[PDB]
């Protein structure tokens, strides 16, 4: 946002890049697109009227989303032809894209211990434990 | 009615009842005191001689000529060729500190030796590019890397197996036999973050990897990655991975990652966002060449760094089970003098959720007690008394009076 | 901190809301009952004695319980109002019961399990008032009682509760007089004690409050001295006090 | 130039073009802990102190009799005591009893009061009193009064998000330059606060703060000693008794009971005299002497 | 490993009672000291060239001290000038090829730069005033009870460097680092100024403050200096006392400030059991409160004995007496045990102040010899701040 | 050479060309109040040998407290065009500066301000923001809050005795104050500014009015009597809106008609309220 | 509140603080040099709904007829801003389609496209 | 909740 502190050199490079942003009108070949993971930081001046201002919203995949996502990050692998990666979305919740592909990373490697080439259901349910770094006990009061 | 001390009084309380020696005494003591202080200052001080060679492998001659003929040569960095008209180049010229300045080379370099980039050192005068200067090669970084292989092996770490076997297929497995990660095509995590309880087994896994590791392992201090002028904090983080994309094989180990870790928020007035930024010319670094780090406390790492994009594996150092800490007590106890005999099983149910550190004090203090009293062999009966100190003795309250309600 | 509900125990034990509660008894007024053969007197203070207040009651600060035991309060005006309420009931109740007044003791002990119980079930806030009880029975004539907050009571020869209770209770001992208690010296005392433990000096008539309990004829007579035998009763300090002027 | 005298940490001078050292020069103190050293000795005489007779005695016993004859304290083998808390209702002669030891001391008086010491840059308030510790041992004896001591010494608090956590790293430095690994010799402390509890338990330990000397709201004979110390310059009349207008005024504080002498002198001035009679005090030990009531009948009934 | 510089104490005299005994010993002392003083004085005038001072010559004066960074061929290495700048300096023949390491502090010629000397014990002025010269003056016999506290104090600071047999006879590994902590003026400092007294070894101290620098690097790199000389200086001890103060429980801290402290526990957190293990520098914290430290700060590993400090118990308290009215001068009256007996939490620092009070309360009815009276008023008079604070009489 | 010192506008000490501009007469009534500030912060700079002609030291600080909209800022706003010495101004909220060492440190630099350009007035507006009554603090935030109340108390009557430097503060609540920045030594006076009785609004109408042009028809003590509790704000109100709506109407005049549609304004304050809590 | 009736300056800046909650204000700030005028602007006026898009609408080309009236109904309790985006959103309706508005078709779907997924 | 904050100096 902003703030002699040594930090007015990162703001000559923001009000310099703020500078240009504003300096070429729209109708050029020159579309910009900024990425930020935190947007409640950001200055107010760099999203106001001639700069990133119709801003992309991305969501924490839905459900289906996660299901499709799950997919993408283990084509290259020989995963099992019956895998229900639908059933795997469900058990796959608060899940970020990118934690989604490390349940298909997560997935493979878990595979690997048991020396197996394709990835059962299993494995990748193993993963969506060890993404987030559970480590599945039978507790005994369930039977 | 406190009566202040009139002169009168104050007289006779400090002679009457004197004894004789009194002010001899207090005499004698008062001169040693100003005698130690006139001793000390006479040899104070001690010469710190400046690191000079033996007189046999001196050229004092010589010397002299070195000094008086060659010239000190600033180091620059060439940051662009303009090429005026390929035959006057006017490269332009990094002086660190100094300035950028469009200089133009002595005639003893050749044109071709100064690509761009390189380190070139310049004269003091006109700024002349006079000599080519290898790459640099940071004094602090390569004092980083582990020169001397940690001594604890894979056999020290006890009740870790699985934690080990996990970390062993991100860090060796796929470094020693690249092949099991190719066939299913699984791309190896470049990066495990472990996390447990503080002293439950986090750096002797970190040791115990670096052991075996037929690769180049660079422990990454965290204190010298937070540098007071701004910005030598990134410039020592790329200027560690430059180091290990050059080896073959290398591993680096952030330690204590919280240091330069810390989940970022703007705090601009201030230098802490100087470490902040080293942490994002860290995040852009990690996203053959794996990554290590260690964290007691994982909650204060930023969201970002924590990602299965740059930390794809994350191990769990839980506290023991109970097969696993009577195995953390032997590991400790191989080298004790201790009685065969000792139900180590026994003692690894009285410490219950205790640490692999705290077991490891157990044994340390069973001696400790052998010590006090003149036996040479550890016995039993000590540990308990052991087990009563390190681990009881600082567990909880839970005593007699409020645990007559368990039985 | 513990302090939430009266039913939670400090790590070190303690019931915080019964101390946070009878701590609490020292913002209210002061009542105090002297050692006395023959009688027991408590003495108490209006703390609000504005002009434009119609004296109604008379009696703000003591209650008579039973046709032979009187108590006063400190505390909470609501809860006082409650507690009076159910003292009286508990009296009676063992009158009807027994056809025998409720001999003092069984009273405090009727209350003070109620109080307490009040500090055990959750949900109830701990009763904010310790009173004082005087009386006589048949089995131990005239005797003192001082109810806590917290439900403890106990037995006493001269106590004060309320505003300044350090005060009045270490003067209560000062001049602490045992066996030689008659009333007369109990009066003098009691105001007398009121003189330093109440600020504002001169102990004016109208700002104190007495009430007098003896054995007549088996009769029991619970009084409140009118503002006229204060007045002398005043003076009658007031008078004595100047005498011991003479030192200087 | 005799090397003997350069010790680590002086202050040396080099010549302008050769680098040669030609002198030791004074020792460097940082430019604010030295204003905090007394040059002006204030005006405060124990004269214009009253009924705090008990008080500047005890206070004298720490202050000035281990400094001055420390002989005795040897024989007697018993140890000096240190420092000084002065506690209190406010307006009562806390820094009255100071601004005096501080016109009869011969011992240098450095003052840090209240906020001094909080330095928004971290490790700095630790540094401040390291180097006021410092400049109160070369120029020893000295006494270090630190006034409104709960603004530095508050009680500890846990560390956290909120939490007082560098005045908490200043306060671990006076708690050990006073009573720490290195003894201190001939350097007292007269700390003078309000609030005696709310100040860490390392604080109002023996060794750093041994005697805690109360100073209470004044007597009747305190308030009238108080009363004809204000009013000595004062042209007051005949029948102005000093005494009655002090029975008018309990527990008045002790610096209210100037307030009634500037106010009946104010009430004065306004009408062009140089006399304050007798009603021109009790009309004005009304006005000095004000309160707030409850207002509210409601509340007041609350409790009975 | 320059060895233990461990302090310089003069042996000590006693009889205390102020007796002849005790001016020949301390006029034997003074007699060597001023023989000492003799010899050296002496030896400077009794006592009364062309190979150095060709050397100095080629030096001149001044010389830079800028950090070595590369040694580029055997006589050409690059040197950072004390301002961060770069050069390309000239390594002479004099200076020794072998002590020049990357990151040593190089001395280098003013006119034109060129290395002419290694600069070892370049420690800053702010780790060497760490160091303890002259050692403290309380013996572990000013320590009255604490048998307990002191034998596990002295099984990792002085055992392991008197009979180191024992411990590597056995296995054990000397326990190194004890954290210190009780109620305020329990003797916590105390024991620490005794061990100070007794050890061999170098006896660095802190405070738990010094090492928070306010700049970004400043703190951290303090810390990494302080165990950097502790363990250059061979069997060592660093006092970090009032501990407190750098690690508490580290937090989510949205102020740089704050989060720069932690970087400095984190750095003290890693100097003491991490990669790289340490080697003979023991660590002696001391806090009130232990409550708040970092769990892993006084994790079993690096703060290996956590020695608990009570308030004095009933016969200690009656050891702490003596110790302090040791060179009073009590009447035949003085039965401490009147004061000793009550329950009053009296710590080891009220102790010395109920002996300081009662000797002032002497001099006001102008006696030297304090009376059995003068502990009662003392007593009361020392014993404030702590008041009455108790619950009421709901207990029976 | 000595170079002369430069403490001009640290804190901003009242420039030349900063004077608020507004007269003693200009504010209207309060004339018991205005005397006793008078009495304080303006006559002893002048009139100092009348003060210890009669030995007592000239009050030191003065605290006007009273109902929001009273008048109590412009009593101080007069001062400072009327008074000699060098007025500065530091409202409340000033101090409470973030970074823990900034907000106690102003006021050590205010107090230092004014010793150095001395006589000077320091008037602290609004000191209800950092002068409420000290309740034990635990955590950071009471905490600095308290050190600045602290360091307020320590320079008004401390160790540091500070010659000519009267202190004025002005708070519309008066009792959350702490009872050492109320205790005589350090906010002597303790002025009240209460509501305007039906006479202080007399003379309030006829100075706020007296520029404005009102047509003969306006009798100002029609609305003078009106029971009505308005404070000084509202008269001021019922008085710079009762003009804005003959500017509407582009009428140069107000008249009668407007100031009973300005009155109906400045004073339906209710409007919302909920009508259960009457 | 200080620095609007301040002593410092008065100025001759203006200040145009605008809520969404006009109970919640405390009462000082609504004063006559302090804040005054408390205008009030409801959801576009019933009529506006034609002004915004005749001021919003007419920029982006189209020549089909518009039967407003529809729009106006078809858009109740409309934001305003949802407004500027119906022709707009309109606009990208018709960046597929073709590149010609010639249709109201448009602005109901495009209405629909503002509210449903406006909401 | 309300936080005080320290601060460092980058050199
Ligand atoms: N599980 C364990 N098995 C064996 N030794 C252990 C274990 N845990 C701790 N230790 C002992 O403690 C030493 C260091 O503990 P550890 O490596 O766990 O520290 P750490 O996890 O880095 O602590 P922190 O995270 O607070 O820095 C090991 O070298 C070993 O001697
Ligand atoms: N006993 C006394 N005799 C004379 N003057 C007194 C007495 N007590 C207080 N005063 C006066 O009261 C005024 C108030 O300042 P004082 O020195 O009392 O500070 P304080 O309120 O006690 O402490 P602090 O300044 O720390 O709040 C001073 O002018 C002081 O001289
Ligand atoms: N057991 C004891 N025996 C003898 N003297 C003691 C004892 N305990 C404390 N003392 C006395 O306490 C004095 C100061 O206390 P000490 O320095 O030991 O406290 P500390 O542990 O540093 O306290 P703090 O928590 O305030 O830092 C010493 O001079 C010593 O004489
Ligand atoms: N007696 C008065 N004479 C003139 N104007 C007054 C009077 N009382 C109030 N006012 C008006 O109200 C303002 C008073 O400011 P006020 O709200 O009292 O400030 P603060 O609340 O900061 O003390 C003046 O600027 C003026 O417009
Ligand atoms: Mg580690
Ligand atoms: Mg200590
Ligand atoms: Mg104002």
């Amino acid at each position: 946002k902003r703030f002699k502190a040594g930090d007015r050199e990162v703001q000559r490079t923001m009000l310099e890049l703020l500078n240009q942003l504003d300096g070429f009108q729209p109708n050029t070949q020159v579309k910009v697109i900024a990425a930020t993971n935190r947007v409640d930081i950001l200055d107010p001046a760099l999203l106001r009227s001639g700069r990133l201002d119709r801003k992309i919203e991305f969501p924490m995949p839905n459900e289906e989303a996660r299901a499709r996502i799950m997919q993408i990050h283990s084509r290259k692998m020989n995963v099992s032809p019956d895998v229900n990666y639908e059933e795997l979305a469900r058990c796959t919740d608060d899940f970020n894209g990118a934690q989604c592909k490390a349940v298909c990373v997560e997935a493979g490697m878990i595979a690997l211990r048991r020396g197996a080439t394709e990835l059962t259901h299993e494995d990748y349910m193993e993963g969506i434990l060890e993404v987030q770094a559970k480590k599945k006990a039978n507790l005994q009061y369930y039977a | 009615p406190i009566r202040a001390l009139d002169e009168g009084d104050i007289a006779l309380l400090k002679t009457y009842g004197q004894s004789t020696y009194s002010r001899q005494i207090k005499q004698v003591e008062d001169d040693i005191q100003q005698l130690l202080k006139k001793i000390n200052e006479l040899t104070g001080i001690k010469e710190s001689d400046t690191g000079l060679a033996p007189p046999a492998l001196w050229d004092l001659a010589a010397d002299k000529q070195t000094l008086q003929s060659e010239q000190p040569l600033q180091v620059a960095r060439c940051t662009k060729i303009i090429n005026a008209d390929s035959e006057d180049p006017k490269y332009i010229i990094n002086v660190k500190q100094f300035a950028k300045f469009v200089v133009d080379l002595s005639d003893q370099v050749a044109p071709t030796d100064i690509e761009e980039g390189m380190r070139v050192g310049v004269d003091r005068n006109k700024y002349q590019i006079h000599i080519p200067l290898p790459p640099k090669i940071d004094p602090t970084v390569t004092m980083m890397q582990v020169e001397e292989k940690p001594d604890v092996t894979y056999s020290d770490v006890g009740g870790c197996k699985e934690q080990i076997e996990k970390l062993r297929e991100v860090v060796e497995t796929p470094l020693l036999h690249p092949e099991r990660f190719v066939n299913l095509g699984i791309e190896p995590p470049k990066g495990v973050l472990l996390f447990g309880p503080p002293g439950t087994g986090k750096t002797l896994c970190a040791r115990a990897v670096a052991n075996r590791t037929d690769a180049c392992f660079i422990r990454v201090i965290g204190s010298e990655l937070v540098q007071k002028y701004v910005g030598e904090g990134a410039r020592m983080v790329r200027e560690l991975f430059e180091m290990a994309r050059t080896k073959k094989a290398c591993l680096i180990f952030f330690d204590e990652i919280d240091a330069i870790g810390g989940a970022r928020f703007d705090d601009g007035a201030g230098g802490d966002n100087e470490v902040q930024r080293t942490m994002l010319e860290l995040i852009n670094q990690l996203d053959n060449i794996k990554v290590l780090m260690a964290t007691n406390r994982p909650d204060t790492l930023d969201p970002a760094l924590m990602r299965p994009g740059r930390l794809d594996r994350k191990i769990e150092f839980s506290l023991p089970d109970l097969e696993g800490r009577t195995h953390i007590f032997k590991i400790h106890a191989r080298s004790m003098s201790v009685e065969r005999d000792i139900r180590f099983e026994l003692l690894a149910r009285l410490c219950p959720n205790s640490t692999g550190a705290e077991i490891r004090s157990v044994c340390t203090e069973a001696g400790m007690f052998a010590i006090r009293a003149r036996r040479k062999i550890a016995t039993e009966k000590d540990f308990l008394e052991a087990v009563n100190k390190v681990i009881k003795s600082y567990a909880k309250f839970s005593a007699t009076p409020r645990y007559m309600t368990y039985n | 901190r513990y302090d939430s509900r009266t039913t939670i125990f400090s790590p070190e034990g303690r019931l915080y809301q019964v101390e946070y509660a009878m701590e609490a008894i020292g913002h209210a007024g002061t009542c105090l009952g002297i050692l006395a053969n023959d009688g027991v007197l408590l003495a108490a203070e209006r703390r609000n004695i504005h002009k434009l207040l119609d004296e109604v009651f008379f009696s703000e600060k003591i209650y008579k319980l039973n046709e032979d035991m009187a108590c006063s309060v400190a505390g909470i005006t609501s809860d006082a109002n409650v507690l009076t309420n159910e003292l009286r009931l508990i009296a009676q109740r063992y009158l009807l019961q027994y056809q025998e007044p409720i001999p003092c003791e069984q009273l405090v002990t009727a209350l003070c399990d109620i109080k307490q119980a009040y500090t055990q079930f959750g949900g109830k806030r701990p009763f904010g008032v310790s009173l004082l009880y005087i009386g006589w029975d048949k089995h131990y004539g005239f005797q003192l009682y001082q109810s806590d907050p917290s439900g403890n009571y106990g037995g006493w020869k001269a106590t004060c509760i309320g505003n300044n209770s350090a005060a009045a209770v270490s003067m209560l001992k000062q001049d602490y007089k045992e066996g030689e208690m008659t009333l007369k010296s109990a009066l003098a005392l009691a105001i007398k004690v009121l003189n330093k433990t109440m600020d504002v000096s001169k102990l004016s008539a109208e700002k104190v409050e007495i009430a007098t309990l003896t054995r007549e004829n088996g009769k029991t007579v619970i009084r409140v001295l009118k503002q006229k035998e204060v007045e002398q009763l005043i003076k009658k300090h007031e008078e004595e006090e100047a005498k011991a002027e003479r030192e200087k | 130039i005799d090397i003997n005298d350069v010790t680590p940490n002086c202050r040396v001078a080099l010549r302008n073009d050769s680098y040669t050292l030609h002198k030791i020069l004074p020792n460097k103190v940082d430019p604010l802990v030295s204003l905090m050293m007394v040059e002006k000795v204030p005006d405060s005489t124990y004269e214009m102190i009253g009924g705090l007779d008990k008080q500047i005695k005890e206070i004298k016993e720490v202050i000035e009799l281990p400094v001055k004859h420390p002989e005795l304290f040897e024989a007697l083998g018993i140890a000096q005591p240190k420092g000084v808390l002065l506690y209190g209702p406010p307006g009562t002669g806390k820094t009255l009893l100071a601004r005096a030891v501080a016109h009869h001391t011969d011992c240098t008086f450095i003052r840090v009061s209240g906020s001094e010491l909080v330095q928004k840059f971290i490790g700095e308030g630790a540094r401040m009193v390291r180097e006021l510790f410092v400049m109160a041992r070369e120029h020893a004896p000295s006494i270090i009064f630190m006034d409104e001591i709960d603004s530095i010494g508050s009680s500890r608090l846990e560390g956290g998000s909120g939490g007082d956590s560098e005045v908490q790293r200043t306060m671990l430095e006076l708690l050990n330059q006073l009573d720490g690994f290195e003894a201190t010799k001939n350097i007292k402390v007269i700390m003078a606060t309000n609030r005696i509890d709310i100040l860490d338990s390392a604080l109002l330990r023996p060794g750093r703060i041994d005697r805690k000397i109360e100073f209470p709201p004044p007597n009747e004979e305190a308030r009238l000693d108080i009363l004809k110390i204000h009013s000595r310059k004062m042209n007051l009349t005949r029948g102005i008794n000093l005494r009655k207008i002090a029975e008018l005024m309990p527990g008045a504080s002790g610096a209210e009971v100037k307030g009634v002498c500037t106010e009946a002198g104010m009430y004065a001035l306004r009408e062009r005299r140089v006399h304050v009679t007798q009603e021109d005090f009790e009309m004005a030990v009304a006005k000095v002497m004000q309160k707030d009531s409850e207002k509210n009948m409601s509340i007041k009934k609350l409790w009975k | 490993t320059k060895g233990p510089d461990a302090a310089s104490k003069l042996p000590l005299v006693t009889p205390h009672t102020q007796c002849r005994l005790k001016l020949l010993k301390l006029e034997r002392i003074k007699d060597y000291l001023l023989m000492e003083e003799e010899f050296i004085r002496n030896q400077e005038q009794m006592k009364p060239e062309e190979e150095r001072s060709k050397v100095d010559d080629l030096r001149g004066t001044p010389m830079s001290v800028g950090t070595l960074e590369e040694i580029i061929d055997d006589n050409h290495a690059i040197v950072s000038t004390s301002v961060g700048s770069e050069h390309y300096v000239s390594i002479l023949s004099f200076v020794d090829k072998d002590l020049l390491e990357p990151g040593c502090s190089v001395l280098l010629n003013h006119k034109v730069h060129a290395v002419i000397g290694v600069l070892m014990d370049d420690t800053d002025p702010l780790v060497t005033v760490m160091k303890v010269e002259k050692a403290p003056q309380e013996t572990y016999a000013d320590i009255g009870g604490l048998d307990n506290q002191i034998q596990e104090i002295k099984e990792s600071v002085e055992l392991p460097l008197t009979h180191p047999e024992y411990y590597e006879e056995m296995g054990i590994k000397p326990p190194k680092g004890v954290i210190l902590y009780g109620p305020p003026g329990t003797g916590k400092t105390l024991l620490a100024k005794a061990v100070a007294n007794q050890t061999s070894a170098t006896f660095l101290r802190v405070v738990g403050s010094e090492l928070i620098q306010k700049y970004l690097g400043d703190g951290p790199k303090l810390v990494r200096e302080l165990f950097r000389v502790a363990e250059e200086h061979a069997p060592s001890i660093v006092f970090i006392d009032e501990i407190d103060a750098i690690g508490t429980k580290r937090y989510d801290s949205n102020s740089g400030g704050e989060r720069e402290i932690q970087r400095t526990m984190l750095e003290l957190l890693n100097q003491l059991d991490g990669f790289d293990s340490r080697g003979d520098v023991k660590v002696i914290m001391a806090t009130n409160r232990i409550e708040t430290l970092d769990p892993a700060l006084i994790r079993p590993g690096r703060i290996d004995r956590k020695i608990e400090f009570p308030l004095p118990d009933e016969k200690t308290k009656k050891r702490i007496f003596q110790i302090h009215t040791s060179r009073m001068t009590l009447a035949d009256d003085v039965t401490l045990d009147d004061l000793i007996m009550a329950k009053d939490d009296l710590s080891g620092a009220d102790i010395k102040a109920i002996c300081t009070e009662a000797g002032l309360m002497a001099l006001r009815e102008r006696r030297m010899k304090v009376t059995n009276e003068d502990f009662k008023k003392s007593k009361e008079n020392v014993l404030y701040k702590k008041q009455e604070g108790t619950p009421e009489g709901l207990y029976l | 050479d000595v170079l002369p010192p430069e403490a001009d506008s640290s804190i901003m000490m009242l420039t030349s060309d900063q004077k608020p501009d507004v007269m003693y007469a200009d504010i209207g009534g309060m004339d018991i109040q205005k005397q006793e500030v008078r009495e304080a912060v303006e006559l002893p700079l002048t009139h100092f040998e009348l003060y210890k002609q009669i030995g007592i030291d000239p009050p030191r600080g003065v605290l006007m407290y009273g109902p929001p909209g009273c008048g109590k800022t412009m009593l101080a706003k007069a001062v400072a065009h009327h008074t000699t010495a060098a007025f500065i101004r530091v409202v409340g909220s000033e101090f409470v500066q973030k970074y823990l060492g900034e907000g106690p440190r102003m006021v050590r630099d205010v107090f230092r301000l004014a010793k150095e350009n001395a006589p000077a007035i320091i008037f602290i507006d609004e000191i209800d923001a950092i002068a409420t009554k000290r309740f034990d603090a635990q955590t950071g935030a009471d905490r600095e809050v308290q050190r600045i109340l602290l360091e307020l108390l320590n320079q008004m009557d401390g160790f540091d005795q500070n010659v000519n430097v009267k202190v004025i503060m002005a708070t519309n609540r008066a009792d959350t104050l702490d009872p050492a920045l109320l205790r005589p030594g350090r906010l002597d006076r303790k002025i009240e500014f209460p509501l305007p009785d039906r006479r202080q609004k007399r003379l309030i109408f006829s100075t706020i009015t007296s520029k404005m042009n009102l047509s003969e028809e306006v009798d100002l003590e029609d609305y003078v009597a009106r029971p009505d509790k308005i404070s000084g704000a509202d008269i001021n109100s019922i008085c710079q809106e009762s003009g804005m709506l003959a500017v509407r109407e582009n009428r140069y005049i107000v008249l009668a008609k407007d100031f009973e549609k300005a009155y109906k304004t400045v004073i339906k304050k209710d409007e919302q309220e909920h009508e259960f809590y009457k | 509140l200080n620095q609007m009736d301040g002593f410092d300056t008065l100025h001759r800046v203006k200040m145009i603080m605008a809520t969404n909650r006009p109970d919640t204000l405390d009462p000082a700030l609504l004063r006559p040099g302090r804040l005054d005028r408390k205008i009030h602007i409801d959801l576009p006026n019933e009529q506006a709904r034609l002004d915004i898009l005749k001021i919003h609408a007419g920029p982006i080309t189209k020549h089909g007829e518009i039967d407003y009236e529809a729009i106006v109904k078809l858009s109740d309790g409309f934001n305003g801003a949802d407004l500027r985006n119906v022709c707009t959103e309109a606009g990208m309706f018709a960046i597929r389609a073709d590149h010609d508005f010639v249709v109201q078709e448009d602005f109901m779907k495009a209405v629909r496209k503002v509210a449903d997924s406006k909401k | 909740a309300x936080x005080x904050x320290x601060x460092x100096x980058x050199x």
